[PDB]
RNA sequence: ACCCGCAGAAGAAGCACCGGCUAACUCCGUGCCAGCAGCCGCGGUAAUACGGAGGGUGCAAGCGUUAAUCGGAAUUACUGGGCGUAAAGCGCACGCAGGCGGUUUGUUAAGUCAGAUGUGAAAUCCCCGGGCUCAACCUGGGAACUGCAUCUGAUACUGGC
RNA sequence: UAGCUAGUAGGUGGGGUAACGGCUCACCUAGGCGACGAUCCCUAGCUGGUCUGAGAGGAUGACCAGCCACACUGGAACUG
């Protein structure tokens, strides 16, 4: 019923994609409950363009919310 | 936008120099200023008081070449943080790339620096310009490309920016064609004949 | 001067609605011709002013001015409104517009041809 | 240091035997750019001279004020008939704002900023008069030391 | 402490309800005067303490008829 | 005045100075002498008397130093029916600074300056040149 | 996406306006006619307003033109008005609810202000960054959103006893 | 717009429902509301907000945020 997943931003053609919990009702991309990082495309051609919060990650999806397996292979970008 | 008459007509209904059409004349020749003032001026107009207004407010706009829309804008621009438009206007004007083109001395006119931006031969913080409206502030550099720097017009307007004050805002070197932008102009440095009295009550009675 | 009036008898406002008002918010409505006529003559203004009543399709019947030079404008015929007060004419508040399908155009016109449409000489 | 600042000239007309008569009027001020204006009104034949008698009742008195900063001591208000003008005092040099029939009584005294306002009929001269009116009520120092401030 | 108003009984005989008026000061929102607005509500009763132009004192409860949803706890002057 | 008694204390000094009368005379109150000390206070006044027990009236002696008047404005704003009142940092400074405000808090009398340390608002008693 | 070149002026300017308000107009055409506007009106043989010639003035891939919403409009006044005569006291006496009410000791604490816990989301207005031709925008942080809901305190004052 | 209800106004026992309720069948009475504007027709979804202005006020909700209603037009049940 709660998903970790991901809202585009930016609305056409210059994504800022942001890693938020969400439920599977509403919204697609705004109306979240917590955001947990970013995964920004145009980072200034710097490292600086991931990150991701794995302690309340891990709260979210101990308490019973599904992480997406596309957020799972990301947490080794932040190191690790 | 564009101005179709001949460019001195303007400085020969004002009876006053405006910087137009200059080149290795420099000053005065053939300018005709009160020599050939035309049908109008002469014999100078008591008119209305909507005279200085507008062609008042045409000579502070003429002079930059800026568009109404333009003028208005920085009108809004120099009313920010309490800075006074009859003061705080006159750096977004003096400050804008077709006048930094200009003051550096890669155009004689700001229509020619202008040109040379819409033409691609500038650049600023290494990127090239095709936009000339736009605002340069302390620390960035202004230069002419290297497919560029032999355009006789070019060669012409460095000779005149020795024959004109040198700006107390902005530095230029003219073995490597490049200039640095240094503080934003003050009324009591850049010491001349530019309005005051107009600038202080525009769009309001 | 008291205080608590105004909750026993709110002051009324003027809302100026229209002096056009069967345009119903539009920039211009189209209608029939009803009648084409000239007005009655009328102060030191001495002139010939041509004029048309339309009808409209939201229970509005007006007079509408007919300006340009010449017309050959039938009876039936589907025509545009825009308005605009024009004093003139006799209360006419209303400017009748050259495209149409019935009514001829403006001749020997070179300048300020954006007004009735006229298209570019020839040679 | 003498200054002078024309604010309105029109012409008038008049009823004579069996028809009408044209002539100029002027509405000016006089001061001294520090501390003092005066007021004129006048009427001629011939506009320049219409303006000149103005310009000699503006010289026929003059209200000396203590301006600081540029600005007003204090708040002010002046009155002339159904033209009431209120002035608050202006802040970081900047506030002007207010009209010429306001305005132009403040920029020959030497006042740089002021939030001037007129209020009820705008007849310039009751206006101008009316500003006149609150120079007349404004005060001097800052030596009384009566008040803690501030 | 629970939820209590106080208020005079308007009307008494209803067999098991009385009529309470209660009463507040608001601002009005144009004329900025600050008003007295007076709200009615029925009560339960069965005991029979109070008569009309009374004073109750009353708490909230759970809907049972049209505008009852409170009861009354106590009589507040009782005399007279 | 009975209506607004406050009202009419403003009206008796603005009046009273309008006039160049060195005394104000009014029918005495807890409030109007409590106001009395903070014009005292403030040195628009030189002396608040109260005479009778038995007819008290309050005579208050303007204090005339250095040009006319004692102020140039004396606005009272609040109204008993259309009350006005300022929260602790809305606290108006009137005579662009050189002018208190007075405000009646929960206690009694007391000016803006002291409104402002004590974190205190409620509602208007007087604006003062 | 972004950036660089090639022979060549190469394919490239129109629209409105010109007495007074509100700047630009001289000379003609017409001659109360024909056609303009926001308003007076412009026009009868020397019409700045209509049409034409040559120019001027403003804007420009636009230019003019308008229904529809606000400001100016204090012209409905809550901020912010008037009632002798311009716009208005309603022909004149009594009077219930409504609304108003001197001065002081208590007391309730609804209203008020204070304090605290929640709220005023994402945007957005304002200041300063980041990133896409400038800027918008899309984004990052501040500052605001002067307000609102409740639980305690104080009772000057309005209500209440 | 000067009339408006009538499951309306106040009580009683079952049945229905996750559950208040005249939800629903019976039975026990006759009121209840309103000029301090009840109530009914005409038009219209509402709001984050947007537009205007110094603000009050005025206008308005597409587009970007959030509910409701609605599915040829009218009507009936199931499933949950």
């Amino acid at each position: 019923m709660v998903t970790i997943r991901l809202a585009r931003h930016g609305a056409k053609k210059r994504p800022f994609y942001q890693v938020v919990v969400a439920d599977s009702r509403n919204a697609r991309n705004g109306r979240f409950i917590e955001r947990v990082g970013f995964f920004n495309p145009i980072a200034s051609e710097k490292e600086e363009g991931t990150r991701l919060d794995l302690d309340r990650i891990a709260h979210w999806v101990g308490q019973g919310a599904t992480i997406s397996d596309r957020v799972a292979a990301l947490i080794k970008e932040v190191n690790k | 936008a564009r101005y179709l008459g001949p460019k001195l007509k303007l400085s020969r209904r004002e009876g006053t120099d405006l910087f137009l059409k200059s080149g290795v004349r420099a000053i005065d020749t053939k300018c005709k200023i009160e020599q050939a003032p035309g049908q109008h001026g002469a014999r100078k107009p008591r008119l209305s008081d909507y005279g200085v207004q507008l062609r008042e407010k045409q000579k502070v706009r003429r002079i930059y070449g800026v568009l109404e829309r333009q003028f208005r804008n920085y009108y809004k621009e120099a009313a920010r943080l309490k800075g006074n438009t009859g003061e705080n206007l006159l750096a977004l004007l003096e400050g804008r790339l077709d006048n930094v083109v200009y003051r550096m001395g890669f155009g004689a006119t700001r229509a020619e620096a202008r040109q040379l931006v819409s033409h691609k031969a500038i650049m600023v913080n290494g990127r090239v310009v095709n936009i000339a409206s736009y605002q340069v502030s302390p620390n960035d550099v202004v230069s002419i490309r290297e497919k560029a720097k032999k355009q006789s017009r070019v060669k012409a307007a460095l000779e005149l920016a020795e024959q004109r004050e040198k700006p107390t805002w902005l530095e230029v070197d003219a073995g490597k064609m490049e200039g640095t932008f240094k503080r934003k102009p003050e009324r009591s440095d850049l010491s001349a004949d530019i309005n005051e009295h107009l600038i202080v009550e525009l769009y309001s009675k | 001067a008291t205080v608590n009036q105004l909750v026993r008898k709110p002051r009324a406002r003027k809302v100026a609605k229209s002096n056009v008002p069967a345009l119903e918010a539009c920039p211009q409505k189209r209608g029939v011709c009803t009648r084409v006529y000239t007005t009655t003559p009328k102060k030191p203004n001495s002139a010939l002013r041509k004029v048309c009543r339309v009808r409209l399709t939201n229970g509005f019947e007006v007079t509408s001015y007919i300006g340009g030079e010449g017309h050959n404008l039938q009876e039936h015929s589907v025509i545009l409104i825009r308005g605009g007060r024009v004093k003139d004419l006799p209360g006419v508040r209303y400017h009748t517009v050259r495209g149409a399908l019935d009514c001829s155009g403006v001749k020997d016109r070179k300048q300020a041809r954006s007004k009735y449409g006229v298209k570019r000489p020839k040679a | 240091e003498l200054q002078e600042k024309l604010i309105a000239v029109n012409r008038v007309s008049k009823t004579v035997k069996g028809g009408r008569i044209f002539s100029f009027t002027a509405l000016t001020v006089v001061g001294d750019g520090n501390g003092r204006v005066g007021f004129g009104y006048g009427k001629a034949r011939e506009v320049p001279a219409a303006i000149q008698k103005a310009m000699e009742k503006a010289r026929r008195n003059m209200i000396n004020v203590a301006l600081n900063n540029g600005t007003l001591q204090h708040p002010v208000k002046g009155v002339h008939t159904g033209s009431r003008v209120f002035m608050q005092p202006a802040s970081e040099g900047t506030g002007i704002i207010a009209g010429g029939a306001m305005r132009a009584v403040l920029e020959v005294a030497g006042v740089h900023n002021v939030l001037a306002k007129a209020y009820g009929s705008t007849n310039p001269i009751n206006v101008v008069r009316a500003t006149i009116d609150g120079l007349e009520n404004m005060n001097s120092p800052e030596m009384v030391a009566a008040k803690r401030g501030k | 402490k629970i939820r209590t108003l106080q208020g005079r009984v308007v009307s008494d005989k209803m067999e098991k309800s009385i009529v309470v008026a209660i009463e507040r000061f608001v601002k009005h929102p144009i004329y900025g005067k600050f008003i007295k607005r007076t709200t009615k509500l029925h009560v339960h009763d069965e005991n029979n303490e109070c008569g009309i132009g009374d004073v109750v004192e009353i708490r909230e409860c759970r809907p049972l008829s049209k505008t009852k949803s409170w009861t009354l706890v106590r009589v507040v002057e009782k005399a007279v | 005045s009975m209506q607004d008694p406050i009202a009419d204390m403003l009206t008796r000094i603005r009046n009273g100075q309008a006039a160049n009368k060195a005394a104000v005379t009014m029918p005495s109150s807890k409030l109007k002498v409590a106001i009395a000390n903070v014009l005292k206070e403030e040195g628009f006044i030189e002396d608040f008397k109260v005479e009778g027990d038995t007819k008290p009236e309050l005579e208050l002696t303007l204090k005339y130093f250095q040009g006319k008047a004692v102020v140039e404005s004396i606005q009272r704003v609040s109204r008993p029916g259309l009350r006005i009142y300022k929260r602790k940092d809305e606290l108006p400074k009137v005579m662009a600074g050189l002018g208190i405000a007075v405000v009646s808090t929960s206690k009694g009398v007391m000016t803006d300056r002291a409104a402002r340390q004590a974190g205190l608002g409620g509602e208007i008693i007087c604006y003062v040149a």
